[PDB]
C-alpha cells in the first residue's frame, strides 16, 4: 500500500482538487446579501460574493474585535464555520465564548481540540508501529476531558505511554497551537469522502454513518494543515484559539478482544477564558479520568 | 580629508597590460564656440593639434561640435563607463594638449584615495604566516601537562 | 509619613471637608443616585451607609434627629431618611450603597464615581455581571465539583 | 530681489542636479545618446583591440536575432526588402566552438595532472555569462551591440561576444584568435582559486578515488595542531597522511571543517593548481 | 494579551467553590508535615 | 506655507500586470492648524504608530490628553474615505503607517511681568499627518537573540583583514 | 541658577524620547457586550452608562412637576410607570411617576 | 454660486439644457425584437422641419452614422483624458457624469461592433425662444458589442474585464444648438429603461451601515 508520506500527498490532492471543483460551479462574482441580526451593530447589511465569502470577511467589514472574539457563525440558526463560504443571501450572528449560552462555541471548540490530538497521535509513533485513526468521541464538556478513540500496532498491545511520553504528546499539540494553522472546511458528498478515506476502514464505516442521516449524502471534512479527517459539526477558525493545551492520560477501552482501542484524553482552555495555573492543575487531574460517553 | 571623502584600492580594469595594453580612454567630445574669446584657445587646438592627435590614437573616436557655447568643454568616455567632464575655459593650446594627454592615459577609475600604492593578488609564496608556522611539534600532539595512557 | 491615616485631606481644612461631604450626602438623600470625584464619592460613602443606622434607631431617638438635623441640610428630607430610607433597609444590617467608577470628566479629567442608594426607583446602573456559569471554564470547574460531591458522600 | 543673472544661472544648475539625483532618469543606449557615429565607432574597436578586423563580418556580429525580428515590427507597424540582415547566430556557433577548443588546448597543456571533468569546468567558467558578460561591457561590445531591449540580455551579450571572435577567426586565423582568448579570457583566471571556479562537492571522496587511479593509499586523517578544543573558537589542523607520510594540511574551525579542507588542499597539489604554481606565461611566443 | 486575574472568569457559583476547595488543600497539606519524626526524617 | 500631504491622494498609479503582486492601497489625510504643542501631539502620534487601526482608535479614545480626541476624528474620516474613495474593500484592514505631527502657524502675545517687565508668549499651533496602508499590520521585529550576536560577532572576526601590508 | 550651556538636540530627544516619558499601551480595554462600543474592564460603559442617565433625567424632570415646588419631598416610595402599565398591589401606597414612552427592555419593571 | 452679481447687462450664455424636451420611452421588450406610432411621427417630422429651417443641408438617414462616430469618439477621450476635444463631442450636461467619477481611475473602453443598425428613434425641438435659444434633440437607438475594464487609483482592476465583450442597449440623446452659427450635435444624455437588465456585479463586497443610533434611542427593525 501507500507510504504515510505519499497517504497525505494523495489525500491532500484529492482534498484540494474538490476545492478547485466547488469555487468552479460559481458563476463569476454573484452577490449575496447577508443581514446582521447581532444585538450590537443592528441593521447592517454585507453585500458579499457568494461561494468565495466566509462570516470572517463579514466581520471584517465590522471591526478587528469581531474578529478576534468570533468564534463560530450562527447562519439562519445553524452554526456556522468562521472560514465557510457562505452560499445565500441569510441572516448571521457572530458566537463568542463569553455568550450567555456559549454551548455551541463550546461543542466547537472541544471538536476542534479532539482533531489537533488526532494530529499528532497519527505522526508521533515510529513507522514501524501502524496507527489507525478511529473516532471522536462526542463526549459533552462538563465531562473534563475531550477523547480521540484510536487503534494501535499489534505490536504495542502492552505498551502504556510514559509520563514523559505523554509530555511529548503536548509538546506537538503545543507546535500545532504555535504554527496558527486555520481550520479548512469542505462539504463534500459521500464518494469524495469514500476516496479520500479508502484505505482506513473505521473512516469508510464512519464516513457511512454520516452520509445515512442526511438526505442528500453530504459529508463535512476538515484540514489543518496536511491532516485531513471528517468531524461532527463546526470548528473554530483557527489552532492559535488554543492557548493550555494538555493531554493527559490515554486508557485502554474494554472489551479488548476484537481490537485493543486506545482512548486518548486531553482537556485545554482558549485564550479567552485561560485559568489560574492552580485551577488549570485541578483540571488536569480531572482529565486523567476516564470519561464513559453516554 | 581622507575621512571626508570616499576610497578604493588600487586596480586595473580587465587586468589591462598583463597580456596586452588596451588604452582605456574611448571617446572624446569637444565643444569649441566659433566666436566666443573664451574658446580661442580651443579653436587653435582643433586646427593643428586635434588632427594630429586623432593619427596617433586611433581607437579614440573625437567629436568635435561646433556651437554657441560660453564655456568650451571636453567629454572623456571611458572603456568600464566613466565619464570625465574637463572645462577649457580660457585655455591656451598647450594647456589643452596637456590636459588632453592626461585624459588618454587615465584608465577612467575615480581619481579618489587610494588605499594601498601596490596590489597583488598572490601575495605569499612560501605559506601566510600563522600561529603554528615556528612552532616545533610534540611527540604524540600531548599538550602542555597532559597525561598519556592514563 | 500618613501611617493609619483613614481620613483624606479635602477642601479648605478640617471644617470645610464635612461640609463638602455634607452636600454630597445630602444630594445624595434627595436624589438617590449622583456623581462626583471619585475621591470625594469614596469619602462621603461610609457617611452616606452610617445615616442609614442613626435613621433605623428612630424618630424619637433624640441623638438621632440631632445627627440628621446636622448632615440633612434641606429639612424635607429628614421625614425621608426616617420613613423612607430607613424603613427600606429594615432588613439589611449594611451595604446600603453601591460605588461604580464611571469615565473620567471630561473638562479635567478627574476620575469619577457614581453612588446610590440601594433599592431606588430609578433606572438599574449597568452593573458589571460575572461570567454565565455555561461558559467553557465554568463548566470544568462544575464538573469538578460534581465529581468531588459525589465522592465525598461515598 | 537682487540685481544679477550669474548667481541665479549657477544656482538653477545645482537645482537640476539635485532634481536628477532624486528620480535618476531611466538608462538608455550609447547609441542613443549625442555624439554617437556608429562607423567610427566600429573602427575604433578594432583599432584599440589591435586586431585587423574585416568591417563587412564585424558588424554582422552585433547584429541579434532579436534586433532584426524588432525592427521588422516597427517596419510592418510603419507599412513601409532592404531589410536582408545577416544575423550573427553563424558567427557565435564558429566563435563559441573554437573559443572552447582552444581554452581546453590552453588549459590542458598548462596543467597536463586535471581530469577532463576539472578542465571542462574551468572551460565553462570562463565561457560563462558571468565572466564572458564583465568582459564584453568592458570592451565596448554592449555600446556596438544591436539589440531589442536595453540593458543587453546577458545570454544576448555573451552570444554577441563570442560572434566577434568568430569574426575575428575568419579575418585573422587560429594562431592571432588564440593571443585573443589568452588575453582576454584567460586572464580572468588571475588570483582565483581552483575550487572557486571548479565547484565541487565532497572533496575527500574525490581525492579517494584520484589516489586509487595512482595506486596511492587511502589517506588517514590525523591532528596535527589543535586550539581551543573546548572553547567557542577553536583551530584545527587536520593532516591527511598516505603511509604515513602528510600528503597535505588544512586548517579549519572544527575536526570535520578541516578533514575537508585538507583534501582540498591534497586535490590542489594532485592537479598541479596550487597557490605557488609557476604563473602564466603570457610573453610573445617564440 | 490582556491581564488575566484568578477569578476574572470564574461565575457567581464557582468562585466560593474554588475557594472553599483551595483553603481545604492548604489546611491539609499543612497538616500532613505534623509528624516529621515518623517520615524518614534526616540524621539527629 | 507647504500642503504637499494632500496632494499624495492625487498619484494616478498604471494598470497592474497580470502576474504582478497586489500594491496596497495608501491613504494620506492630515489636520491642519490645530491649537494644541506638537511636542505634546508627538507622543500621541508616536503611541499609534504601527498600529491597526482599530487599535489606534481603542489607545486613542481612552487617552486623558486633548491631542487624543483630534487623532482619533482625524483616523476616523481617513478610515471613512478609504472604502469610499481608495476603493479599500475592509475598512478594519487598515493599519498606521505613518504618522507624525508639524509646526503649525504660531501667534505671538504679551505676558506681563513684574517691574514693568515682559515676555513674548507664543499661542501654539501644530498639524498632525497620517497615512494608512491597506493590510494587516507589520509584525514587530523579534528581539536579537543570542544566535545572531554569536553569528554576528564570528562574521566580524572572519572579515578581519591583515591591515598596513601586502 | 541659570544653564551654563545651550542644551543640544541629541541630549533633549534622549530625555523627551525616554520610554519614561512615551504614553504606554493599555491592555484593559474590551468591548461592552450590551451595546458594542469599547469599554475598560473596571470602569462602567460610558455609552450604556449615558442612556440610564438620559432616562434617569427624564423621570427626574417628571418627578419635579408632581412636587411642584422646593422642599416637597415625599414621604413614601415611588415607582415610575410606563405607558400601557398600571400599578401593581405592591405599588399600593407610592408616588406613582408616569412617564409618556414605552418601558425601556435594559429597564426591567418590579 | 447659484447666480452671479444683481443688476448686471451681461448675462450667462449656456450652450445646453438640462433634461431632455419630451422623454422618449421606449417599447417594453424592445432587447427582445432586437395610430400612436403616426402621431409621434408627426411631432418628430415637425420638429425634424425646424431643424432643417436653420441648416437647410441636415438628412436623418445621415445622423445615425453620425452619431455612432461621435459615441465612439467621445468613450475614446476617456481612455486618454482628452478633455478638451471631448468638451467638443458632449454637452455641459453629460460632461460631468462622464468624468467626474473616473477623475483618479484608469478607464479603458473600446467598441467592437454594432450588432444592429443605430435608427433615430424620436426627433424634437424646444419652445421657440427659451431665451432667444433653440435646441433640437434626436434621440438614437444603439446596439453594440463593447469592453470596458476600469481600475483604481493603485492600477488595480475595480470593474469589469479588458477582454470580454458585453452586449448594451442604450438610448443615446443628442442636442444641438441650431440659433448657434457654430453650433454642432453632441452626446446629451442616455436614457436608462426601467426594464433594463442589472448591470454586471462589481468586484469588492461592500458593507451597508446600519442606523447610528444615540445612547437614548432604541433599535427599531
Ligand atoms: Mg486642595
Ligand atoms: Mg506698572
Ligand atoms: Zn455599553
Amino acid at each position: 500500500q501507500l507510504s504515510p508520506t505519499e497517504l497525505t500527498e494523495m489525500r491532500n490532492d484529492l482534498f484540494n482538487k474538490e476545492k478547485a471543483r466547488q469555487l468552479s460551479l460559481t458563476p463569476r462574482t454573484e452577490k449575496i446579501e447577508v443581514k446582521h441580526v447581532g444585538k450590537t451593530d443592528p441593521g447592517t447589511v454585507f453585500v458579499m460574493n457568494k461561494n468565495i465569502s466566509t462570516p470572517y470577511s463579514c466581520a471584517m467589514h465590522l471591526s478587528e474585535w469581531y474578529c478576534r472574539k468570533s468564534i463560530l457563525a450562527l447562519v439562519d440558526g445553524q452554526p456556522w464555520d468562521m472560514y465557510k463560504p457562505l452560499t445565500k443571501s441569510c441572516e448571521i450572528k457572530f458566537l463568542t465564548f463569553k455568550d450567555c449560552d456559549p454551548g455551541e462555541v463550546n461543542k466547537a471548540y472541544w471538536r476542534s481540540c479532539a482533531m489537533m490530538m488526532g494530529c499528532v497521535i497519527e505522526r508521533a509513533f515510529k513507522d514501524e508501529y501502524m496507527v489507525n485513526l478511529v473516532r471522536a468521541p462526542e463526549v459533552p464538556v462538563i465531562s473534563g476531558a475531550f477523547c480521540y478513540d484510536v487503534v494501535l500496532d499489534s505490536k504495542l498491545d502492552e505498551w502504556m505511554p510514559t509520563k514523559e511520553n505523554l509530555r511529548s504528546f503536548t509538546k506537538d499539540a503545543h507546535a500545532l497551537i504555535y504554527k496558527d494553522l486555520p481550520f479548512e472546511t469542505l462539504e463534500v458528498e459521500a464518494k469524495v469522502a469514500l476516496e479520500i478515506f479508502q484505505h482506513s476502514k473505521y473512516k469508510v464505516d464512519f464516513i457511512e454513518e454520516k452520509a445515512s442521516q442526511n438526505p442528500e449524502r453530504i459529508v463535512k471534512l476538515h484540514r489543518i494543515g496536511d491532516f485531513i479527517d471528517v468531524s461532527e459539526g463546526p470548528l473554530i477558525p483557527r489552532t492559535s484559539i488554543c492557548f493550555q493545551y494538555e493531554v493527559s492520560a490515554v486508557h485502554n477501552l474494554q472489551p479488548t478482544q476484537p481490537s485493543l482501542i486506545r482512548r486518548f484524553q486531553g482537556v485545554s482552555l482558549p485564550v479567552h477564558l485561560r485559568a489560574h495555573f492552580t485551577i488549570w492543575d485541578k483540571l488536569l487531574e480531572r482529565s486523567r479520568k476516564m470519561v464513559t460517553e453516554d | 580629508t581622507a575621512r571626508g571623502t570616499p576610497s578604493r584600492f588600487l586596480a586595473s580594469v580587465l587586468h589591462n597590460g598583463l597580456g596586452r595594453y588596451v588604452q582605456q580612454l574611448q571617446r572624446l567630445s569637444f565643444s569649441v564656440s566659433r566666436d566666443g574669446a573664451s574658446s580661442r584657445g580651443a579653436r587653435e587646438f582643433v586646427e593643428r593639434e586635434v588632427i594630429d592627435f586623432a593619427r596617433r590614437n586611433p581607437g579614440v573616436v573625437i567629436y568635435v561640435n561646433s556651437r554657441p557655447c560660453c564655456v568650451p568643454r571636453v567629454v572623456a568616455e571611458y572603456l568600464n563607463g566613466a565619464v570625465r567632464e574637463e572645462s577649457i575655459h580660457c585655455k591656451s593650446v598647450e594647456e589643452i594638449s596637456t590636459l588632453v594627454q592626461k585624459l588618454a592615459d587615465q584608465s577612467g577609475l575615480d581619481v579618489i584615495r587610494i588605499r594601498k600604492p601596490f596590489h597583488t593578488d598572490n601575495p605569499s609564496i612560501q605559506g601566510q604566516w600563522h600561529p603554528f608556522t615556528n612552532k616545533p611539534t610534540t611527540f604524540r600532539g600531548l599538550r602542555p601537562r597532559e597525561v598519556q595512557d592514563p | 509619613i500618613s501611617h493609619g491615616r483613614v481620613f483624606r485631606r479635602m477642601g479648605l481644612g478640617p471644617e470645610s471637608r464635612i461640609h463638602l461631604l455634607r452636600n454630597l450626602l445630602t444630594g445624595l438623600v434627595r436624589h438617590e443616585r449622583i456623581e462626583a470625584p471619585w475621591a470625594r464619592v469614596d469619602e462621603m460613602r461610609g457617611y452616606a451607609e452610617k445615616l442609614i443606622d442613626y435613621g433605623k434607631l428612630g424618630d424619637t431617638n433624640e441623638r438621632a434627629m440631632r445627627m440628621a438635623d446636622f448632615w440633612l441640610t434641606e429639612k424635607d428630607l429628614i421625614p425621608k431618611l426616617f420613613q423612607v430610607l430607613a424603613p427600606r433597609y429594615k432588613d439589611q444590617t449594611g451595604g446600603y450603597t453601591r460605588m461604580l467608577q464611571i469615565p473620567n470628566r471630561s473638562l479635567d479629567r478627574a476620575k469619577m464615581a457614581v453612588i446610590e442608594y440601594k433599592g431606588n426607583c430609578l433606572p438599574p446602573l449597568p452593573l458589571p455581571r460575572r461570567d454565565s456559569h455555561l461558559t467553557l471554564l465554568n463548566q470544568l470547574l462544575q464538573g469538578l465539583r460534581q465529581d468531588l460531591r459525589q465522592s465525598q458522600e461515598a | 530681489v537682487k540685481k544679477g543673472f550669474r548667481a541665479a544661472f549657477r544656482f538653477q544648475k545645482e537645482l537640476e542636479r539635485q532634481r536628477l539625483l532624486r528620480c535618476p532618469p531611466p538608462p538608455v543606449r550609447r547609441s542613443e545618446k549625442p555624439n554617437w557615429d556608429y562607423h567610427a565607432e566600429i573602427q575604433a574597436f578594432g583599432h584599440r583591440l589591435q586586431e585587423n578586423f574585416s568591417l563587412d563580418l564585424l558588424k554582422t556580429a552585433f547584429v541579434n536575432s532579436c534586433y532584426i525580428k524588432s525592427e521588422e515590427a516597427k517596419r510592418q507597424q510603419l507599412g513601409i526588402v532592404l531589410l536582408n540582415l545577416k544575423s550573427n547566430q553563424e558567427l557565435s556557433e564558429q566563435g563559441t566552438s573554437f573559443s572552447q577548443t582552444c581554452l581546453t588546448q590552453f588549459l590542458e597543456d598548462e596543467y597536463p595532472d586535471m581530469p577532463t571533468e576539472g578542465i571542462k569546468n574551468l572551460v565553462d567558467f570562463l565561457t560563462g555569462e558571468e565572466v564572458v558578460c564583465h568582459v564584453a561591457r568592458n570592451l565596448a561590445v554592449e555600446q556596438l551591440t544591436l539589440s531589442e531591449e536595453f540593458p543587453v540580455p546577458p545570454a544576448v551579450l555573451q552570444q554577441t561576444f563570442f560572434a566577434v571572435i568568430g569574426a575575428l577567426l575568419q579575418s585573422s586565423g587560429p594562431e592571432r584568435t588564440a593571443l585573443f582568448i589568452r588575453d582576454f579570457l584567460i586572464t580572468q583566471m588571475t588570483g582565483k582559486e581552483l575550487f572557486e571556479m571548479w565547484k565541487i562537492i565532497n572533496p575527500m571522496g574525490l581525492l579517494v578515488e584520484e589516489l586509487k587511479k595512482r595506486n596511492v593509499s587511502a589517506p588517514e586523517s590525523r591532528l596535527t595542531r589543535q586550539s581551543g578544543g573546548t572553547t567557542a573558537l577553536p583551530l584545527y589542523f587536520v593532516g591527511l597522511y598516505c603511509d604515513k607520510k602528510l600528503i597535505a594540511e588544512g586548517p579549519g574551525e572544527t575536526v570535520l571543517v578541516a578533514e575537508e579542507e585538507a583534501a582540498r588542499v591534497a586535490l590542489r597539489k594532485l592537479y598541479g593548481f596550487t597557490e605557488n604554481r609557476r604563473p602564466w606565461n603570457y610573453s610573445k611566443p617564440k | 494579551k490582556s491581564g488575566t486575574w484568578w477569578d476574572e472568569h470564574l461565575s457567581e457559583e464557582n468562585v466560593p467553590f474554588i475557594k472553599q476547595l483551595v483553603s481545604d488543600e492548604d489546611k491539609a497539606q499543612l497538616a500532613s508535615k505534623l509528624c516529621p519524626l515518623k517520615d524518614e526524617p534526616w540524621p539527629i | 506655507i507647504s500642503r504637499k500631504w494632500e496632494k499624495k491622494n492625487k498619484i494616478v498609479y498604471p494598470p497592474q500586470l497580470p502576474g504582478e503582486p497586489r500594491r496596497p492601497a495608501e491613504i494620506y489625510h492630515c489636520r491642519r492648524q490645530i491649537k494644541y504643542s506638537k511636542d505634546k501631539m508627538w507622543y500621541l502620534a508616536k503611541l499609534i504608530r504601527g498600529m491597526s487601526i482599530d487599535q489606534a482608535l481603542a489607545q486613542l479614545e481612552f487617552n486623558d490628553k486633548k491631542g487624543a480626541k483630534i487623532i482619533k476624528e482625524v483616523l476616523l474620516e481617513a478610515q471613512d474615505m478609504a472604502v469610499r474613495d481608495h476603493n479599500v474593500e475592509f475598512r478594519s484592514n487598515l493599519y498606521i503607517a505613518e504618522s507624525t505631527s508639524g509646526r503649525g502657524q504660531c501667534l505671538k502675545r504679551i505676558r506681563y511681568h513684574g517691574r514693568g517687565r515682559f515676555g513674548i508668549m507664543e499661542k501654539v499651533y501644530c498639524h498632525y499627518f497620517v497615512k494608512l496602508v491597506e493590510g494587516p499590520p507589520p509584525p514587530p521585529e523579534p528581539p536579537k537573540t543570542a544566535v545572531a550576536h554569536a553569528k554576528e560577532y564570528i562574521q566580524q572576526l572572519r572579515s578581519r583583514t591583515i591591515v598596513h601590508t601586502l | 541658577a541659570a544653564p551654563k550651556n545651550r542644551r543640544t538636540i541629541e541630549v533633549n530627544r534622549c530625555r523627551r524620547r525616554n520610554p519614561q516619558k512615551l504614553i504606554k499601551v493599555k491592555n484593559n480595554i474590551d468591548v461592552c457586550p450590551e451595546c458594542g462600543h469599547l469599554k475598560q474592564k473596571h470602569v462602567l460603559c460610558a455609552y450604556c452608562y449615558e442612556k440610564v442617565c438620559k432616562e434617569t433625567a427624564e423621570i427626574r424632570r417628571q418627578i419635579g412637576k408632581q412636587e411642584g415646588g422646593p422642599f416637597k419631598a415625599p414621604t413614601i416610595e415611588t415607582v415610575v410607570l410606563y405607558t400601557g402599565e398600571t400599578p401593581s398591589e405592591q405599588d399600593q401606597g407610592k408616588r406613582i411617576i408616569e412617564r409618556d414612552r414605552k418601558r425601556p427592555s435594559w429597564f426591567t419593571q418590579n | 454660486l447659484v447666480i452671479p452679481p444683481e443688476k448686471s447687462d451681461r448675462s450667462i450664455h449656456l450652450a445646453c439644457t438640462a433634461g431632455i424636451f419630451d422623454a422618449y420611452v421606449p417599447p417594453e421588450g424592445d432587447a427582445r425584437i432586437s395610430t400612436e406610432r403616426m402621431k409621434k411621427t408627426m411631432a418628430s417630422q415637425v420638429s425634424i422641419r425646424r431643424i432643417k429651417d436653420y441648416d437647410a443641408n441636415f438628412k436623418i438617414k445621415d445622423f445615425p452614422e453620425k452619431a455612432k462616430d461621435i459615441f465612439i469618439e467621445a468613450h475614446l477621450c476617456l481612455n486618454n483624458s482628452d478633455h478638451d476635444r471631448l468638451h467638443t463631442l458632449v454637452t455641459e450636461h453629460c460632461f460631468p457624469d462622464m468624468t467626474w467619477d473616473i477623475k483618479y481611475k484608469t478607464v479603458r473602453w473600446s467598441f467592437v461592433e454594432s450588432l444592429e443598425p443605430s435608427h433615430v428613434v424620436q426627433v424634437r425641438c424646444s419652445s421657440m425662444m427659451n431665451q432667444g435659444n433653440v435646441y433640437g434633440q434626436i434621440t438614437v437607438r444603439m446596439h453594440t458589442r463593447q469592453t470596458l475594464a476600469i481600475y483604481d487609483r493603485f492600477g488595480r482592476l475595480m470593474y469589469g474585464q479588458e477582454d470580454v465583450p458585453k452586449d448594451v442597449l442604450e438610448y443615446v440623446v443628442f442636442e444641438k444648438q441650431l440659433t448657434n452659427p457654430y453650433g454642432s450635435w453632441r452626446m446629451h444624455t442616455k436614457i436608462v429603461p426601467p426594464w433594463a437588465p442589472p448591470k454586471q456585479p462589481i468586484l469588492k463586497t461592500v458593507m451597508i451601515p446600519g442606523p447610528q443610533l444615540k445612547p437614548e434611542e432604541e433599535y427599531e427593525e
